């Protein structure tokens, strides 16, 4: 739906209205990078955790990997310039990865006990930095 | 002789049991010790992801 309701190729502009993807996909692969080296530098096996990850990005939010690939999403869709195939990607995506989230979240309560509780009641927002 | 029992009959029963152990690992070991079928790496581990 952003190639279809996105314009014409190359009637794009460019100049300086093109470094804005640039910036965000830096960040999102920035985020993305330090969300999965803090994931996996802690766990023995390929996902058993043994203490909490509380740094980089998840001192911003509370699941970056998952809003890295969500902010990738929005890359592609803002570097073709449509905002509503943006929302309903966003939709889709928040719908899933929130289910998702309750899962594990619900999983990582019960495992760690007090830790992950406390770690939830320093940083609420689950996706989007106080807006979700 | 002046020699009553010694050490025990309740080790000799220990260590029968130490024998007895090492002695089935080692008919189980020698039996179904190889049993390969597929090694395929993980390189697409959803979990991560999807």
């Amino acid at each position: 739906l952003a190639a279809f309701e996105g314009p014409e190729l190359h009637r794009l502009p460019g100049g300086w209205a093109n470094v804005g993807i640039w910036i965000l996909i830096v960040i999102t692969m920035l985020m993305h990078y330090d969300s999965t080296l803090y994931l996996a530098r802690y766990s023995e096996k390929v996902v058993v955790p043994t203490a909490v990850v509380q740094f980089g990005p998840y001192r911003w939010v509370r699941h970056p990997i998952y809003a890295s690939t969500m902010l990738l999403f929005a890359a592609y869709c803002t570097a073709l310039r449509a905002p509503l195939s943006l929302l309903f990607l966003l939709a889709v995506c928040l719908v899933y990865y929130n289910k998702k989230a309750k899962m594990e979240e619900e999983l990582m309560v019960e495992s760690f006990g007090q830790s992950y509780s406390d770690y939830a009641d320093k940083v609420r927002h689950k996706f989007i930095p106080f807006v979700y | 002789p002046m020699e009553t029992q010694i050490i025990s009959d309740d080790t000799w029963k220990l260590v029968d049991e130490i024998w007895d152990k090492k002695v089935e690992e080692i008919k189980a070991e020698a039996v179904i010790q190889i049993e390969e079928e597929k090694k395929k790496p993980q390189i697409l581990m959803a979990t991560h992801f999807f």
